This record gives C-alpha cells, structure tokens and sequence, in this order.
C-alpha cells in the first residue's frame, strides 16, 4: 500500500 | 466525529446508510420505510459506541438493552438480531476481551487452521468464542507470522510489521486498549543525504519532491484520461508510465528550447534584411552627396536649371538621409529585442544527474511502501485502496509487535513446529496432513468439519507446490494466484551502545548512486527506545542484497553512517540482524501488491471459500470446506496487519454461518 | 480534466514516444540534432550581422546638410516660377518635394500654381512626360 511510504 | 456516528466511522461504516452485508441479513429492513431503517442503524451505531467504548470487558445482548433507549429499546428482537449480527461479523466482541458469560460446556463443529499468523490467530479466537473446536497448524516455532520482533536484552526490534497506519478507524486502534502496545508517533521528518554523505539542500529537497508528487498525478492522468493502460497486448505498469512521463518532459524542455532559438532566427534575419538596406542606401547617400557637392562647385552666377540641380539634389539628399534615420530607428528596436531574448532563455535540462538522484530516492520510497519493483505495479490500479486509508498520525509499537500475537494466542490449540504439507477436502469432511518441521518423517493427520487457509500469498504460488491440495483448487483460484503479485521488502537492525544521530529525528534517506541501486539502504529508522537504527532494503535492490552476507550489509551500512555523521562517530554494532523475506519457505516474500494485469478484484478472488464435488454422483450441492484468509484476502486493506486480522474476523464469521447456522437472518 | 500545471501530456504525443522501443530516445534525438543545427545558423547569421555592422560605421554623418529655416513667401519671383516647372518635370504630382526644392512655398501654395499657370506653363505637358519616365 501506498499508506507505508515515508 | 464523535458519538454514534463517530462509532460507525472507527467500524469502517457509513453511520447513516446501510451496507451490502447488512442488507443481505436485514433484507426486511433495507427493503422497508425509511423510519425503520434509522432506527436500524441508531441501534447498530449504539451498540458499536457501546463496544468501543469499553473494549476490555464482552457486550452482552443484556448489557446493550439495558443502555438503549425509547423507541429503539422497545423491539427486542430487533436489538438481539442487531447484537447477533455485530458479534458474528466480530464488529463487537473481538480481540482479547474477559468473557462474562463463561465458554460453553460441549464444543460445536471441529475446523483445522493452516498458519498462526495474525489472521489465523483472529479467526480462531472468535471461532472459539462461537464454541466451535479449533486447532491452529504453525511451520514456525513461534506464532505471529510476518509479525516478527527481534528482542535480545534490552534491544527490541520488528523485522516484519512496524508501522500502525492511523487509528482512525483502524481495529488496531481497539487492540492496543486491550493490549499493553507503547504505540509512539511518528514525525514525518525525513532529511536526505545524497552519495558523499552531504545533506539535500531545502532548495532541492522541496523542488525535487513537488517534481515527484507532479509526476505522480501525470500517471494518473495517463490513466484515467488519456487510458494509457495496455501497450503491446502488455499490461503498463506504474514503471512504464513514469519513464513515458519523464521522456515527455525532457521532450517539453528541448520544444521549448528549439522555438525560444527559432525566435532569435527570426528577429535576427529580419535584422539582416534591415542592414542590407541601409547598407544599399548609406551607398546611395555617399554617390548623391558627392553629385551634390559637384553642383554645389559651379559658383554663380548660374543659369536656373544649374540652380535647380543643386536644389533638387538637396532635397533628394534630405528624404534619403530621412529614410536612413528612420531605419536607424528600426535597427534600435530590433537590436533590444534580441537582447531581451537572449537574456532570459528557458529551461536548459528537465532534471540534472544530482536531480535525477534524489528523484529515485523517492521512487526508492515508492518501491519500499509497495514492496516491489516499480516495474510490477498495476498502473491503473496499484493504489485502489487509497480511499479506505486510516486517518491520524502513523505510530510505532515501541514494545515490538510480537506483543500482539502472543496476546492472541493465549488460550488456543496452535501446533507449533507442524507443517502442512496436504489439504484433503470431500463433500463428508476434511483431513490436513502435516509432518513435524524437525524430524520431517513423523506425519500427522488431521479431520475436521472445514479448514481455514492463511498461507501467504508467496507460499500459494510455490512451483512445485510446498503444500498439495486434493483436490486440485480450481482454476480461478490459481490464476488469481499467479496474477497477483507477492512482494519483497527487506531490514537491518543495528543495535549500538550509543545514540551518535538526531534523537529527534525518526526517520532520515539516503541517496543511492544509481537508478539501479536506489532501493539499497536508502531509508534509515530511529523509533526505539534503546540506540537502535533500522535500514530499509527495497525495490530491485532487496532481492538482490539476500545473496549477500550480513557482514558485507552491514559493512555498506556503517560506510553510509560514516559518511553523513563522521567516520569516528559511528561505533561498531554489538549486535545485527538482516531478513530475508523471500529465502523464508513460510512467507516466500514480504507481502502482496496490485501487480500489473492483476486488480482488486483478484483479492476477491482469493477470499471465495471452495465447495467439493458431491462423493455420490447425483448426491446435493455440498457445504464449503475450504475456506481462505490474510493478508492477500481482503481488498480493501491488503499488505497490513489490520488487514490480515479483519480477513480472519471475516472468515471466521462465514464459517460460523455455515456450521452453527444464523439465527439471526429471520 | 487537465494535466498538472507544468506538466506536458497530448495524445498525440504519448503515441510518439510509446511507438516502439526506441522511439523514445529516436524523438529524443531529433529535437537534440534541431537544436544544434538552428544554434549553429544563429552564430552564422551573427557573424552576417556582424560584418555588414562595420560597413556602417560612422553613420551618415559627413553626409549631411545643414538645416535650412526660410520663412514661407507669398510672391512668385520669376526664378521660383522656373524652379517649379523643372520640379514638377522631375516630381510629377509630388507637392511635398516640390515645396522643398523651391524653399519658400507652402503645399498648398504649389497646388495653387498648378491650376494658376496651368495653360502658361504648359502643366499638362509637363506632367504627360513625367509620366513617360
Ligand atoms: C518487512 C515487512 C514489514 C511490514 N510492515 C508492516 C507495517 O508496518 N504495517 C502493517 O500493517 N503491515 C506490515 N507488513 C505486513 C504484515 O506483517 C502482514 O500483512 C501480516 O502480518 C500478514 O498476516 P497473515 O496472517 O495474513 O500472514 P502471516 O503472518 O504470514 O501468517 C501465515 C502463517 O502461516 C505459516 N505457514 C506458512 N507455510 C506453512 C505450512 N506449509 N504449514 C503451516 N504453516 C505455514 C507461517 O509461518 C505464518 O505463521 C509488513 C510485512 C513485511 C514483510
């Protein structure tokens, strides 16, 4: 998922 | 929100509308005047508050009547088929929890569940506290699956699951008040540091990002708009697209330079038109002066057409001297114009080798949170689980997040050392066959009512096939297996005697050398209470850098560190760990993402349960036996732990409907 | 509805650089061998400008004649009668020039002689051979 990027 | 409708929005529901789920157990209600239907949905959205409330202690049917009030208080049967329902689906009632109404005496139904990760271990809990015998099948000589925490002394660090992505509307939000998590924010600083060791300017820093979020928004617009999604019969991947964009820019850059330049040309031969005429007339000035000058030397007395020469060349010599100015004038204009031209010219490249650098740093970040090669992305899809996001700040658990399911797995059957290598379903029952992962001859047998499935995605795909299933899944269960797409994503734990960076900062990159190293080491983590820093390994780089020994990874780890806090500050690591999620036969990879050809839809796909043939040909339509959760399951949530758990609850709850019936749905 | 603001994106131009394998950097090319062919015509035709610069050094400044300021007259000498003729034999129906030949006579007043000497001064004659040059 896109929601773990920092 | 707050309150009722505050209650609907931490479940995931739309307090002021029913669901799909709800309507298929509610079809009298959905179906009927909107006044019942508010009633309906107060009553669910109270009971969740109820639950929500107070997580520690079990909602009974007794406790939630008692706290309701008229006209919602006064159909009981409405308010047990609500409570039932809520139960069932593990909306209420799910977790760690003290039971008032202690566990039935005799047992219901018997189900084996493959793997003791956190979707196993929430679908057994629930599927024990429904009174159903229940056996979890561990590989792993500890449960918690992917869930994996590090601890020696006082250092404690998560090789697996790290980050709980917001707790607005995140059930882990109602786990960590039922578990002792040290749930720490995290501050979404994050300072880059390019290859000599140096730190990004701000300048680049903000101008290089808001380039990246800009091409970004490009590819979804190629999406979308322009339906830029199959090239050459191939599916185009998010990597595609970004190179087409990319090319698009630079291709802009040269556009523009080529007309700018095509300006000058223009102005600078009307120029050369210009000076060929004055040229052509300062010669004709020079002869008519001279003509003039001859007449002018026949001193009088003269006749009047001798009078009349002078006189004419004198005015003939003045309209031409008038011409020349007003050239002179022209060539003063155009002259400025090229200089006005020439002083501002427009962009000389679309990125440098020094932009292009931290661009894929970013790329790097992109790789890291979908665990893959950019390459592997669904264009189209890669992000479909945008809108369901949790809102809040993101957190770390501070205590390691093994915590969680060694909370989840007090008081059940888990078989540690046990793995499956059969699954055997028939239309009467089913029987797992396993061996004992230390001496692998010793075999086991297992008969049960269903088996619940929580293989990684990885595992699923392995060719030969780590566990046979008999028989054979069907062949739309196997094509969304192979379409999906199973990442990898790799960290290393250095554990020092002293804090030689930024104890403020939680989390700082580094800037790789070359696109295709943009993934190794680029991320650094300090979230621990005790001087630990955690490298992220991502994109190509992670399956790569797991043919490499942990000295020579750590060794390019302490060159980094050297480089950005001083080649005397950075002490040797007392202790190191390194994953290798892909060499790991019980995970075969880090976790699943939208592969290119692949969608949503396949995380459907892989939640459908399988129903046998009939043994007597001519016998009815059987139960399903096989059933599937984690990760890879749920389409709204895939690739978190949060996901993984709701897939077990889920399961958990269609299971339960299959063997102990819904007395609800009346 | 529209791309990012800076951000350049045409149908027709995704098309072009996805038409095969390297039409990326053929297109690419193209542009970078443009630019040097229109970069090296701008030092051509500045080096052009350049030189036709220096013929016009010095302007044309020993070439001009002093302002001559004369108060307009309103009577015609026998010699300016004469100048006229010759300037109408040479100008034709240019009154400006006319004017400024003689030096003392107003546009209008040129435009008066015309219709005043004209069967004296044969102007229909004179205008007629004008016509033939
Ligand atoms: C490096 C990394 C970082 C992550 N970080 C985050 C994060 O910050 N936030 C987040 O929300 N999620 C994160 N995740 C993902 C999250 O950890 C998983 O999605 C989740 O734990 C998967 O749960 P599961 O029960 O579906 O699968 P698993 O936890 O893999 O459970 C499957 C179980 O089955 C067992 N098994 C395998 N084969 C067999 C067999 N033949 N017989 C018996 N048992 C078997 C395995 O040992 C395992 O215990 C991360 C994953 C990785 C790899």
């Amino acid at each position: 998922p896109r929601s773990f990027a920092a | 929100p707050s309150g009722v409708e505050g209650a609907a929005f931490q479940s995931r529901l739309p307090h002021d509308r029913m669901t799909s789920q709800e309507a298929a157990c509610f079809p009298d209600i959905i179906s009927g005047p909107q006044q019942t239907q508010k009633v309906f949905l107060f009553i669910r959205n109270r009971t969740l508050q109820l639950w929500l409330d107070n997580p520690k202690i079990q909602l009974t049917f007794e406790a939630t009547l008692q706290q309701l009030e008229a006209p919602y208080n006064s159909d009981t049967v409405l308010v047990h088929r609500v409570h039932s329902y809520l139960e069932r689906h593990g909306l209420i009632n799910f977790g760690i929890y003290k039971r008032i109404k202690p566990l039935p005496t005799k047992k219901t139904g018997k189900v084996i569940i493959i793997g003791s990760g956190v979707s196993g271990l929430a679908a057994a809990r629930q599927l024990q506290s429904f009174g159903m015998d229940v056996t979890l099948l561990e590989a792993r000589d500890r449960v918690g699956g992917r869930v994996a925490t590090f601890r020696k002394g006082n250092y404690v660090a998560d090789l697996g699951a790290m980050v709980v992505t917001g707790l607005g509307g995140n059930p882990m939000a109602v786990v960590s008040k039922q578990v002792n998590m040290e749930l720490a924010k995290i501050k979404q600083k994050c300072p880059l540091y390019e290859a000599n060791g140096q730190a990004v300017p701000k300048e680049k820093d903000e101008m290089v990002e808001q380039e990246f979020n800009r091409l970004l928004e490009a590819t979804s617009y190629l999406s979308h708009q322009l339906d830029f999604n199959v090239l050459n019969n191939k599916p185009v991947s998010l990597g595609q697209a970004l190179e087409v964009v990319i090319q698009l820019q630079e291709k802009h850059v040269k556009d523009e330079q080529i007309e700018h330049w095509k300006k000058i040309v223009k102005t600078q031969e009307e120029l050369k038109e210009l000076l060929n005429k004055m040229v052509n007339l300062k010669e004709k000035i020079k002869e008519l002066h001279q003509q003039y000058k001859e007449a002018s030397e026949v001193k009088p007395p003269r006749d009047i057409t001798a009078e009349f020469l002078v006189k004419s060349k004198h005015r003939d010599l003045t309209a031409l001297c008038k011409e020349y100015d007003e050239l002179a004038e022209t060539q003063g204009k155009l002259e400025e114009k090229l200089q006005e031209l020439e002083a501002n010219p427009p962009s000389d490249v679309y990125l440098s080798s020094r932009d292009r650098q931290i661009l894929d740093w970013h790329f790097a970040n992109l790789e890291f949170a979908n665990a893959t090669p950019l390459s592997t992305l669904s264009l189209k899809h890669w992000d479909q689980d945008d809108d369901f996001e949790f809102t809040g700040s993101h957190l770390t658990v501070r205590n390691g997040y093994s915590c969680v399911p060694v909370a989840l797995a007090e008081g059940l059957d888990i078989k540690l050392n046990t793995a499956v290598r059969q699954v055997r379903y028939t239309a009467s029952g089913c029987e797992v066959i396993a061996v004992n992962t230390r001496s692998t001859s010793q075999t086991f047998i297992y008969k049960c009512d269903a088996v619940l499935c929580t293989l990684p995605l990885g595992v699923l795909k392995q060719q030969p096939p780590a566990v046979q299933f008999v028989p054979p899944l069907p062949e739309w269960k196997t094509s969304a297996v192979q379409r999906m797409g199973f990442g990898n994503l790799n960290k290393v734990v250095l554990c020092f005697d002293r804090v030689f960076w930024d104890p403020s900062v939680n989390l700082f990159g580094h800037v790789g050398s070359t696109t295709a190293s943009r993934g190794e080491l680029f991320l650094f983590w300090n979230l621990y209470k005790a001087p630990i820093l955690l490298a992220l390994v991502a994109g190509e780089a992670a399956g790569i850098m797991e043919n490499i020994s942990d000295d020579v990874i750590v060794g390019r780890c302490l060159a980094i560190l050297k480089g950005i806090f001083g080649s005397s500050a950075v002490p040797q690591p007392k202790e190191t760990v390194v994953s290798r999620w892909r060499a790991d036969p019980w995970a075969r990879g880090s976790y699943s993402y939208v592969a290119a050809g692949s969608s949503g839809n396949d995380y459907d796909l892989m939640a459908q349960p399988i129903t046998p043939g009939p043994s007597i040909p001519g016998a009815p339509q059987p139960i399903p036996r096989l059933f599937f959760a984690g990760e890879h399951t749920i389409r709204n949530y895939p690739a978190t732990v949060h996901g993984a758990l709701l897939s077990g609850l889920r399961e958990a709850g269609r299971i339960a409907d299959q063997f102990l019936g819904a007395m609800y749905t009346l | 509805r529209k791309p990012p603001k800076g951000m350049f994106l045409s149908q027709e131009d995704v098309e072009a650089v996805s038409a095969n394998a390297t039409a990326a950097t053929t297109v690419l090319r193209q542009l970078d061998m443009e630019l040097v062919s229109v970069k090296r015509q701008i030092q051509n035709i500045k080096q052009t400008n350049s030189a036709l610069k220096e013929k016009l050094d010095g302007g044309i400044e020993p070439y001009r004649l002093p302002e001559v300021i004369q108060k307009c007259n309103a009577r015609w000498t026998t010699e300016e009668q004469l100048l006229a003729v010759q300037a109408i034999r040479k100008y034709g129906r240019d009154f400006q020039a006319i004017s400024d030949v003689i030096g003392n006579k107003s546009v209008v007043q040129v435009k008066n002689f015309f219709v005043n000497y004209r069967r004296r001064f044969n102007i229909d004659e004179v205008l007629q051979e004008w016509e033939a040059e």
